[PDB]
């Protein structure tokens, strides 16, 4: 030694602090929701970055091309053994503290303490040795960690670096930014610190550990470019094929329980999300749910309605959510006509250089192309994935409009919803209303994809397993194993659950067996 | 407050005074896209533009062929590179415009998306920009109407969508940041009505939170309102001071205007409570009032 082996943590949805690129003021520093109002300074952060920003201001300030990562957030070094200054250099102040600092510090201390004085240290000597099946592993290929493997792993010095990224921009571009971070910040630290010559540098490898949409960033990085620098990948709660929740949020606002939000009604969320490639890329792909519908128009009895051709109003009907839902401007579309006003609030359409709908449709075509490339390119060959699959977290998995669409669909349709989930008003009743699933009468093929982790339906969480990744841990009620009996974890806080932590450390140990030395 | 040595700055249509040691970062945006000041000398600019055109010419749309569409001459030595906005775009271009001030040369990049069916209109805007971009010394206050940016101003008083944001730190007040923004168009709601719920939530939840001030704060003919809060936890004090003029539609001199001063959580230095941003709430309010009360539309002819 030294034989450094950097662990690069890539955060997820809305997970990285942002500042305005020109003026450097803070524009994003989560959490910004009504939950959890449990910390005074946290609430100041939300007031300053979000609460006092008007709708037009928010649309201007949360603009992908006009923001950049802000590494000056608060840091909880916990039991990592790092000074705040060191953790700051490692970028830990780039990301939501409660969601990510604990797991980064845990991995740091655990990986810095595998073997001492020819004994396995705490946790590694018992908990780590669990049969993967006990932890909900479903592929059945990988085996338990053994003493050899830990001794081998202990020969390396692991350090956790935090690859925060501009989540508003396309994950395609964020992959490039993460590459630059590794090649231009992380590795040069070791070049200087360890006095490494260029060959030694070239031989260095890193391990990615991702949360949520950070997994799409990672796949873009390793699968759409030649980036052999990455030895292996751990994914936690990746929405591999997207999430129907984006439809709920764009049509209804985020729910009051959400820690991180982009608005409390349709117009607020739509104003930001519909202009952001990174945000829109969370939308379900054509392959989501194996091409089956997720958006259901049902009657008062919960039965799926019939369209003009007598076919079920269950969308997508022909495996094209982009045209059938996302660009559809009718009442059930992602951005119905009533919500066009939110696409660009800067001025009346007339004097603008770009039409709001022109921009939006091109952005949808862009995500369709990115989705398609990612699907074809698959997953790193050494991928260890874990996800929350629990039927006690409905996760908007079935997006259901329940009610009578008739009055909405007569020629010259003008009816508007309340931007919070219903067309019912003082003036009209029995009309379509978004209601919690699951669907009354389900497709038997849909059984395995129900529930989720609140944000990622199991449909999407289990996609990596279906695509044949090396290891996949199905956590929660829909999985198995004696160490997997607790209720499945929630998305935002997943890395604070013992199972997510176990699966991450397990992945790192297994991937490390591939390291040369 | 003693404003000895304070500097009057031009931002967009407005003036504001800041302490001489203030560290200032500014951005300016036209029709929603940043107009970026470049350090380029003329030969460097030429090479920059040619370099980009040739890069674009190597790139391929997924179905429409060359990603590069055309180089446009906007007159007044200003040029634009027009490309597809992505490799699958069909309705929008990227128009990357380079423009110089006169008569003193300074270079700017102003890049953004343009609709295919709005191309001629976009061209006229860039033509007009190149006619109107006037140089000024860094602290020169123009008496002619126009929108001030780095080293220049966009002359005229015809309506256009325009915005700035300026961020300021103060050596003497570690942890503090002031920001000043203007944006054409009325904000959709008003400041006090907007934030009160959240603030009342903060006050109710945290005994360490307090409201220092809430109400009207006109500055000359600017009908501003403000909401000022502060709080203590972990042995440090935070602040969030908020000021806004809602704005009027299609108005260059009555746009939405905000001013804000924050002290967010900072850390202990080696296990010691972070160094205070201000000596007292009174000191913070003094700085706040002094800056905000200096905000005014730039007098012009
Ligand atoms: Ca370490």
């Amino acid at each position: 030694q030294t034989a450094p082996l950097p662990v690069i943590f890539i955060p997820g949805i809305m997970g990285t602090n942002l500042r305005n690129k020109a003026d450097k003021s803070e524009v994003w520093r989560p959490p910004n929701g009504l939950w959890p109002m449990d910390d005074l300074f946290a609430s100041i952060g939300a007031l300053w970055t979000w609460a006092w920003r008007g709708p037009k201001a928010r649309q201007e300030l949360l603009k992908a091309e006009q923001v950049e990562v802000d590494d000056q957030g608060t840091i909880d070094v916990g039991q990592s053994g790092l000074s705040e200054e060191a953790a700051r250099l490692r970028g830990w102040g780039k990301v939501m503290r409660s969601a990510y600092n604990p797991v980064m510090g845990l991995m740091e201390r655990r990986l810095d303490n595998i073997v001492s004085r020819r004994e396995l240290q705490a946790w590694w000597n018992d908990e780590a040795l669990s049969p993967p099946g006990d932890q909900g592993e479903e592929q059945g290929k990988v085996g338990p960690i053994d003493e050899e493997e830990l001794l081998r792993a202990s020969r390396y010095q692991f350090d956790v670096w935090c690859a925060g990224y501009n989540w508003l921009q396309s994950n395609r571009q964020s992959a490039l930014d993460v590459r630059d971070y590794i090649e231009n910040t992380v590795l040069p630290f070791y070049q200087k610190e360890c006095g490494l010559d260029p060959e030694q540098m070239r031989r260095m490898k890193v391990i990615l550990v991702t949360h949520s949409m950070g997994g799409l960033v990672a796949r873009a990085l390793t699968q759409l470019h030649g980036y052999e620098r990455v030895l292996g990948v751990v994914h936690g709660v990746q929405p591999a094929t997207g999430s129907s929740t984006i439809y709920h949020h764009m049509r209804c606002g985020y729910e009051g329980i959400a820690q991180v939000v982009l608005g409390r009604n349709a117009g607020e969320v739509t104003a930001i999300v519909a202009n952001s490639a990174g945000a829109l890329e969370l939308a379900p792909s054509a392959e989501y749910r194996e091409g089956r519908p997720w958006l259901f128009l049902c009657d008062a009895q919960g039965q799926v309605l019939k369209d003009i051709d007598g076919k079920p109003r269950a969308y997508p009907q022909n495996q094209d959510p982009y045209e059938e839902i996302y660009k559809n401007t009718t009442w059930y579309g992602l951005v119905p006509e009533q919500n066009s006003q939110y696409l660009d609030m800067s001025d009346k359409k007339e004097g603008l250089r770009v039409g709001p709908r022109d921009n939006f449709e091109d952005l949808i075509d862009s995500i369709a192309n990115f989705h398609g490339e990612l699907s074809a390119a698959g997953y790193h060959s050494e991928t260890y994935a874990h996800y929350g699959a629990d039927d006690s977290r409905h996760s908007w998995r079935d997006l259901i409009w329940k009610g009578d669409p008739t009055p909405l669909e007569t020629p010259g349709a003008t009816l508007n919803d309340d931007e919070n989930g219903t067309y019912n008003s003082w003036f009209r009743r029995g009309l379509p209303t978004i209601v919690q699933g699951p669907l009354e009468t389900g497709n038997p093929l849909d059984a395995s994809g129900s529930g989720g982790d609140e944000t990622v339906p199991t449909d999407s969480g289990q996609a990596p397993a279906l695509a044949g990744v090396k290891a996949s841990f199905r956590h929660g009620s829909k999985g198995k194993g004696q160490a997997n009996t607790k209720r499945g974890y929630e998305h935002q806080e997943s890395y604070n659950d013992a199972r997510a932590q176990w699966a991450a450390l397990y992945g790192v140990i297994k991937i490390t067996q591939l390291a040369d030395w | 407050m003693d404003k000895t040595g304070w500097i009057t700055h031009c931002f967009g249509r407005f003036l504001i005074d800041l302490p001489p040691d203030a560290v200032i970062n500014a951005g300016y945006y036209l029709w929603g896209d940043r107009i970026e000041y470049l350090d380029d000398k003329p030969t460097e600019l030429a090479a920059r533009v040619d370099r980009l055109e040739q890069e674009w010419r190597t790139q391929r749309h997924k179905s429409k062929g060359n990603m590069f569409l055309r180089k446009i001459d906007f007159g007044n030595e200003s040029v634009g590179l027009l490309s597809w906005s992505s490799e699958v775009a069909s309705k929008t271009y990227l128009l990357d415009t380079y423009v110089t001030s006169k008569p003193t040369w300074h270079v700017y990049r102003w890049k953004g998306k343009v609709s295919v069916d709005r191309e001629q209109h976009a061209v006229e805007i860039s033509r007009a920009l190149a006619r109107n971009l006037r140089s000024r010394a860094p602290k020169e206050i123009p008496s002619e109407p126009g929108f001030c940016i780095d080293h220049a101003y966009i002359a005229g008083d015809s309506f256009q969508v325009e915005r700035f944001g300026v961020g300021v730190t103060f050596p003497e007040h570690p942890g503090a940041r002031f920001e000043f923004r203007s944006s054409t168009g009325a904000e959709l709601n008003s400041l006090l009505e907007r934030v009160d719920g959240f603030v009342q939530n903060m006050l109710s939840t945290f005994a360490g939170m307090e409201t220092l001030r809430k109400g009207k704060h006109p500055v000359g003919s600017l009908p501003g309102e403000e909401y000022l809060v502060a709080g203590s936890d972990k042995g440090q004090r935070g602040y969030t001071f908020m000021w806004e003029v809602q704005g009027k539609e299609e108005s260059l001199t009555e746009p939405n205007l905000t001013a804000g001063l924050a002290v967010l959580e900072r850390s202990n230095e080696n296990g010691k409570p972070p160094p205070p941003a201000f000596k007292s709430d009174k000191e913070a309010l003094e700085l706040w009032d002094t800056i905000v009360d200096s905000i005014r539309v730039r007098p012009t002819s």
